[PDB]
């Protein structure tokens, strides 16, 4: 605690300056939306095959979107970026990282170590190294502090909220980690316990629920259409008993904001 | 590379080797890590990786600046600050003598303010011993080696084989565990600070059951009272041996009552009751703190 309102002042600058190209896919010549959601879905999975922690994939998209927002890239190496921003995540937080031959396993052999490694390299100077960025995770994790008290089915809808913005960079881009999470966390407490963003939280992110509102309405829509989406692998993952099921729960028809 | 001129090896250290360098267009004298790649094979290294990215976010004077990283497509270069020696080599060379006590004071407070903006910036440094403590002749003394430290915005598990040597392990860790804390850190500190103090390791455990017990004949067996929990640990067996806590007067004889209040503090069993780097900052006994300057030999 001592350290714990620094280390959040400091998650706030930090965020701001790794945030992606909010427009960077519409300047992308070759690449959509729709093929980001393919390859972040296909990510999840890669981390449920390897038993990778959450952080670790929100790390990797992280690392994607910033380099997709400075650099041209096909189709055919899209996922070749994935890869090597998935391996370079698993190094930065992994206990120890899955091997290389594994992440060149996991693509069908459609690249070689060679490559895989060539772009660990790439990434690697494309984002100067800045690999300890903030994610929503970091975010959840400190704001579930201010429950009273602690509720784990809370916390597992959180973070599977989270996880889904992730899938969807129209429109998850123009929101900040904190953001996000502060969404995902008021809208997880209201279907599970009808609570509210608390007061304390208020007084410590400066973000109110009017703040919250725009990230919470698509967060909302996008919770009740998830089903319906195209991508299923989270919403499989969160229905397992490691997250209370929570994936099953019936989002509110409405907020009442 | 070409602007570096070798001087002199300085070290074998977290793979590969550690070169004193001059570099021929400024004067600027460095410290240069060669990691090889080879790797061997597995691209850059997890241990590279995160000293990279923590230690270029950590811009303090009681840290060792990270000046440049060199990456060739076969070879990759982390280029430091140069400083003159470790504390380790120091504490050695001071034997007959002892440090003095106000340096001890200077060095333990400039150590935890370094480490408190590492805590501030979430990162932990996990491998707090005192070859991995570097000082120069004007009486500075700085963190350094990364090669084993964590963001912790997320918790971080602990790992049988990522782990500081034995001697500065946190009773936490030895009894098994599952997340670091800030508090690892401090202790190391305390250990540390006892080491310079006395002029001998607090606790050098040939293993790590020997650790756990040498830390209980000292501070006492740990019960549920001093730390709640410590009984369900996965590592505490309730075969311990219930040794009782030594007088403090007894264990760092030199030090006042301040000293010995901090010490304790810093050496508290509980991790949540384990004082920070910022509280300890704000102990009595740095009222009066000074900088002095070491006589070095080299």
């Amino acid at each position: 605690p001592d350290y714990h309102e620094d280390i959040h002042t400091y998650l706030r600058e930090m965020e701001v300056k790794c945030k992606p190209k909010v427009g960077y896919m519409k300047k992308q010549p070759d690449i959509t939306n729709s093929m980001r959601a393919i390859l972040v879905d296909w990510l999840v999975e890669v981390g449920e095959e390897y038993k990778l922690q959450n952080e670790t994939l929100h790390l990797a998209v992280n690392y994607i979107d910033r380099f997709l927002s400075s650099m041209s890239v096909l189709r055919g190496k899209l996922q070749l970026v994935g890869t090597a921003a998935m391996l370079l995540a698993s190094k930065f937080e992994e206990i120890y990282p899955p091997e290389v031959a594994e992440f060149v396993y996991i693509t069908d052999d459609t690249y070689t170590k060679k490559q895989v490694l060539r772009m660990e390299h790439l990434v690697l100077k494309v984002l100067t190294f800045d690999l300890a960025a903030p994610t929503v995770n970091q975010f959840l994790t400190q704001y579930f502090l201010h429950q009273q008290p602690a509720n784990c089915k809370v916390e597992s809808l959180a973070m599977f909220l989270g996880e889904l913005s992730l899938i969807d960079a129209d429109p998850y881009l123009k929101y900040l980690p904190s953001v996000i999470a502060g969404a995902a966390f008021h809208l997880a407490l209201y279907t599970v316990t009808g609570q509210s963003w608390p007061e304390s939280l208020i007084r410590k992110t400066g973000y109110t629920l009017e703040s919250l509102k725009p990230c919470l309405m698509d967060l909302h829509q996008t919770y009740l259409k998830a089903p319906q989406h195209a991508q299923q692998s989270i919403r499989e993952k969160y229905k397992n008993s490691k997250y209370h099921g929570v994936s099953l729960l019936n989002p509110p028809e409405t907020l009442n904001l | 590379m070409e602007n570096f001129q070798k001087v002199e090896k300085i070290g074998e250290g977290t793979y590969g080797v550690v070169y004193k360098a001059r570099n021929k267009l400024t004067g600027e004298v460095v410290a240069l890590k060669k990691i090889r790649l080879d790797t061997e094979t597995e691209g850059v290294p997890s241990t590279a990786i995160r000293e990279i990215s923590l230690l270029k976010e950590l811009n303090h004077p009681n840290i060792v600046k990270l000046l440049d990283v060199i990456h060739t497509e076969n070879k990759l270069y982390l280029v430091f600050e140069f400083l003159h020696q470790d504390l380790k080599k120091f504490m050695d060379a001071s034997a007959l003598t002892g440090i003095p006590l106000p340096l001890i004071k200077s060095y333990l407070f400039q150590l935890l303010q370094g480490l408190a903006f590492c805590h501030s910036h979430r990162v932990l440094h996990r491998d707090l011993k005192p070859q991995n403590l570097l000082i120069n002749t004007e009486g500075a003394i700085k963190l350094a080696d990364f090669g084993l430290a964590r963001a912790f915005g997320v918790p971080v598990r602990t790992y049988t084989h990522e782990v500081v040597t034995l001697w500065y392990r946190a009773p936490e860790i030895l009894l098994g565990c599952k997340y670091y804390s800030t508090a690892v850190d401090i202790w190391s500190l305390g250990c540390i600070f006892a080491e310079m103090v006395t002029r001998r390791a607090l606790f050098p455990g040939d293993s790590e059951i020997d650790q756990l017990f040498r830390i209980f004949r000292t501070l006492g067996t740990p019960d549920e009272v001093v730390w709640p929990g410590v009984t369900s640990m996965p590592d505490y067996k309730p075969s311990f041996p219930k040794w009782a806590r030594q007088d403090f007067s007894k264990v760092v004889p030199p030090l006042d009552e301040d000293g010995r209040s901090l010490l304790s503090q810093m050496l508290h069993y509980d991790p949540n009751k384990r004082i920070s780097a910022k509280a300890a900052l704000a102990h009595p006994f740095f009222q009066d703190v000074t900088k002095p300057v070491p006589h070095l030999r080299l």
